[PDB]
């Protein structure tokens, strides 16, 4: 009965029906039906492929992108009738076009998502060039958000394993890898810039950027994401860049942040703040640096290493199928007009009564502040020299166990 | 020795020695018309009892001289030693002075004259004699 | 007089209409320059390959059915040996079908490549090679001497890259006769090569320095063309790549939209579905919008910028035909709207013939009008003294 019916010629009669007659949305609806039933048939799709039907597909959802019922049979069709002459030679870009318009325009509905990703996967196993296509029309927001929002809502598990299945075949090239962090590194999307790190995507790739630390920090940043560049591959260099544009724009956390870095020796509990030329010196920014053994390691985001997990689990499938307060404070290149930040009660004076040596030399102080002298109990070795004193405080006398005065 | 650009392509030289394609005779050759790169050009050949010499004293003045009131060459081939060079639409001179005594406005026997003048003057400022006028 | 006052009236020589509704893929041109001034077609608007034969001095097309699919690209062999002249075709299946240019019960085919054939450059280095590019980054080196066997396989298979990375990108250096490099392409690199057929460079271009055209750089070359540097053509791609052959580094990168925006203004599609050198003249940029660029080669000038003739320019080639050469033959698709908005099949491919001079006649003509336009302003000034 299907062959004699197939005999008859209903493909084409269908197709020149959905095809001359734009207009109408609902035989638009029923073709894209008959032709969804039509597909699994035993011989459908030569005569499918040979009449054009995909053109035509593609075209309705071009015509109407607010219809939901149209926009989710054309996406479980198209994965149904492609074929290797469709994406020949590495062409595809309408399609990807299309898929990423429809997959973004509706991000929430969970069956538009379900068809778009399985169309996606079934094209790319076609072809593994496709994915660069995807990678350039902004296929990055639909990923990001439906690797984000499947976690933060309902839990579908076939669901999460397609999304991580076709973010493996996409990460493949290194360059894509690269282009995805750096795209996500604009965004304040700190979630999966860890699972990126995790699956490679160094963070050294300057290309009109220069530092990604230095170029997140100017984007009005979350912590978070500053902190997994900085944990990962850095270069020095780049760090400070950034300590000096977030010196710019004043922002206690990202600077203390980038000071954890650059200037902290927990093995020998010093500080090593030298010739980082900061040209004053705040409570806030050195304050973090302390210990604080009160608070401790907090592991929560256990999501990027569950999804770093997958992505590494389904590349490799693909590839074998085919006390101790820290005592050694030191600012001695600082351009120091004044330390009078330091004076005043904050979470410095909580660990000042150890510090046990402090370096001030080659700055422009004057006049070493009463209560800041008055708070260091322990202060054995304060050398201050090449500054612009004008007379002897003769209070720096009155702390309580003081050696190695210069 | 020479610039790369004048060297032939045999495959694209339609050439035919024949006495109706003949345009006129030389000191130690013949000229006949022909085609090179889909344009008429006159290929000049040489004789039997011929050597280098004569072709590289055609190509001192040839290759290394130009100027409006000196023939362009466009190839020199060496297998058969031949010479490619412009043609000229309104043929020589002495069949305009026999054939064509009509059409020789003063205007136009100065403007040959000046011109002849200007070649004399750029090859005798350029170390060479011609010798032959 | 503004149609009379253009370069395109006078440098268009020919203009034919081929069949209704047939989409051609590849062409070349039957150029012994003495036997017969003919064009041969590769149809691809049936998955069935149909080669095309095209009279050109009575406009007689005469299609034939010949190859599973559609054909990808031709090219010509010319024996001396025995006056021998034979055309190659490739298949998208796979196959390399081979008939005489004289003889129509010829047929014969070669060895099966692994995938589709994208390139059938052939040339002489002396001996005669005729290059085989697979769609996989292969370049099958095979032997012109050997056309004649029913069935042979390649003399050196050489590989470039991998699956992903298809090689259609073959071309030549007329510059010099330096017939001993022939620059290539496969996939996103350049590849070089010799008569050793050892690579002498494979240069990576899928990374743009600026970081902002990237989105046009990071596609397969198409098209290349060299007489004193690098000129690289994308998919999509309304930029072009001026790249040193020594330096290794992008010289420059013109922008076709940059000099389409004067035409467009009395998402820009302006891509470069075709690229041809003119020797030591101008550059013939053939866009996918229908447009033809004319750029002088000497620094960066446009020399004119000619369209309304066709939608989409799909291949631009050089002949020569009748002992009449500078032929600049370009192949277009003129798809009117008539059968409907929704791009339905209504396309005439049309063949159109231009003169290789015309970058010339351009400045010419110009020229003409403004000493015309000075000698009207002289008159009507001694008109009103
Ligand atoms: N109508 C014509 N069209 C073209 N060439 C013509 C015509 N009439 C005569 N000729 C001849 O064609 C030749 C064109 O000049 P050309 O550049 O070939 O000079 P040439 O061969 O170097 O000269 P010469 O014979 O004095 O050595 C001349 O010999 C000229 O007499």
């Amino acid at each position: 009965v299907k062959k004699q019916c197939f005999k008859n010629d209903i493909h084409k009669l269908v197709l020149a029906a959905l095809n001359r007659f734009i207009g109408n949305p609902g035989i638009q609806k029923c073709g894209l039906k008959v032709i969804s039933s039509i597909v699994h048939f035993p011989d459908a799709l030569e005569m499918l492929s040979l009449e054009g039907a995909m053109d035509s597909v593609l075209h309705t959802l071009q015509m109407y992108p607010d219809d939901q019922e149209i926009q989710c049979l054309g996406l479980s069709l198209i994965g149904y009738l492609i074929t290797k002459k469709n994406v020949f030679i590495g062409t595809g870009h309408l399609l990807a076009k299309i898929l990423v318009s429809s997959l973004y325009r509706f991000k929430d509905v969970a069956e538009i998502q379900t068809k778009g990703f399985q169309t996606i996967l079934a094209i790319l196993k076609l072809s593994a060039s496709f994915s660069k296509l995807l990678v350039h029309h902004s296929f990055d927001l639909v990923i990001f958000h439906q690797m984000s929002s499947n976690i933060m809502e309902q839990k579908d598990q076939q669901f999460l394993n397609l999304c991580c299945k076709c973010f493996a075949k996409v990460a493949m090239d290194d360059y894509l890898k690269n282009v995805m962090l750096e795209r996500a590194c604009d965004q304040n999307n700190s979630i999966m810039v860890e699972c990126l790190l995790l699956l490679g995507a160094d963070a050294n790739q300057a290309k009109e950027g220069s530092s990604l630390i230095c170029q997140v920090c100017e984007k009005e940043s979350s912590p978070k994401l500053v902190e997994l560049l900085l944990n990962s591959g850095s270069r020095e260099q780049d760090v400070r860049k950034a300590l000096t544009i977030s010196i710019g724009k004043g922002d206690s956390q990202i600077i203390s942040l980038l000071l954890r870095r650059l200037a902290l020796d927990v093995a020998n509990n010093s500080i090593c703040l030298g010739g980082f030329c900061i040209g004053k010196v705040e409570p806030s920014w050195l304050g973090p640096l302390f210990p604080d053994k009160t608070s401790n390691l907090r592991k929560q985001t256990n999501i990027a290493s569950t999804l770093a997990r997958m992505v590494i689990r389904y590349q490799m499938k693909s590839a074998v199928e085919e006390r101790e307060y820290i005592t050694s404070l030191d600012l001695s290149a600082n351009e120091l007009r004044d330390i009078d930040a330091l004076s005043q009660k904050c979470c410095i004076s909580v660990h000042l009564e150890h510090l046990e040596k402090l370096e001030l030399h080659q700055n422009a102080l004057t006049s070493f502040p009463q209560q800041l002298c008055e708070t260091l109990k322990s202060l054995t070795h304060l050398d201050l020299h090449s500054n612009k004193f004008t007379s002897f405080p003769s209070y720096l006398l009155k702390m309580s166990c003081i050696a190695n005065l210069d | 020795d020479l610039p790369r650009n004048i060297m032939l392509n045999n495959d694209e030289l339609e050439f035919e020695q024949a006495p109706e394609f003949l345009l006129g005779d030389g000191s130690f050759g013949s000229v006949y018309r022909a085609a090179y790169e889909g344009e008429e050009v006159a290929v000049k050949i040489f004789n039997k009892h011929t050597s280098l010499r004569l072709l590289r004293q055609e190509l001192v003045v040839l290759c290394h001289l130009h100027h409006p009131s000196l023939i362009s060459l466009l190839a020199a081939g060496i297998r058969p030693r031949m010479l490619v060079m412009e043609l000229a639409s309104k043929g020589s001179l002495d069949r305009l002075l026999q054939q064509d005594k009509a059409s020789l406005t003063r205007t136009l026997q100065h403007r040959i004259a000046l011109h002849v003048a200007d070649g004399l003057r750029y090859l005798h400022s350029a170390m060479i004699i011609y010798r032959d006028l | 007089f503004d149609i009379l006052n253009s370069a395109e009236l006078v440098c268009l020589t020919r203009r034919i209409l081929l069949p209704k509704n047939v989409i051609v893929e590849c062409m070349v041109a039957t150029h012994h320059n003495s036997r017969n001034a003919s064009i041969w077609l590769g149809c691809g608007h049936t998955d069935r390959g149909q080669l095309s034969f095209l009279d050109l001095n009575t406009e007689g097309y005469t299609s034939e059915e010949v190859a599973d699919s559609r054909i990808l690209c031709l090219a010509l062999v010319h024996l001396p040996v025995e006056k021998e002249s034979w055309i190659v075709s490739g298949t998208q299946s796979g196959t390399l079908l081979v008939i005489n240019t004289e003889d129509g019960k010829k047929r014969h085919t070669l060895e099966k490549m692994t995938d589709s054939v994208t390139c059938l450059y052939c040339n002489s280095f002396q001996k005669n090679f005729l290059l085989v590019g697979t769609a996989d980054g292969k370049l099958a080196i095979f032997e012109d001497k050997t056309v004649k066997l029913k069935g042979a396989a390649p003399l050196k298979i050489l590989n470039i890259g991998n699956v992903s990375t298809p090689l259609m990108c073959l071309s030549e250096s007329t510059n010099s006769t330096e017939r001993n490099v022939m620059w290539g392409g496969c996939g996103t690199k350049i590849f070089s090569f010799s008569n050793d057929f050892t690579i002498q460079k494979l240069i990576e271009t899928r990374t743009s320095q600026l970081f902002s055209y990237a989105a046009f750089s990071d596609s397969n070359i198409i098209t290349v063309v060299v007489d004193t540097a690098l000129y690289i053509a994308k998919q999509n791609s309304p930029v072009v790549e001026v790249w040193d052959k020594k330096t290794e580094k992008l010289c420059g990168l013109i922008d076709c939209v940059h000099f389409l925006r004067e035409v467009t203004v009395k998402s820009y599609s302006g891509r470069v579905k075709t690229l041809c050198l003119q020797k030591n003249t101008a550059l013939w940029i053939g866009t996918g919008g229908g447009h033809i660029l004319l750029l002088d080669l000497s620094t960066r000038r446009l020399i004119r910028v000619i369209y309304n003739f066709c939608n989409s320019v799909r291949v631009m080639m050089t002949a020569q035909l009748g002992s009449l050469k500078n032929v600049m033959l370009v192949l277009g698709y003129n798809r009117k709207n008539t059968e409907g908005t929704q791009k339905q099949k209504e396309i005439q491919s049309c063949l159109t013939v231009w003169d290789i001079n015309l970058p010339h006649e351009v400045q010419n003509l110009e020229k003409h009008i403004e000493v015309r336009k000075e000698l009207a302003e002289k008159m009507r000034r001694t008109s009103v003294e």
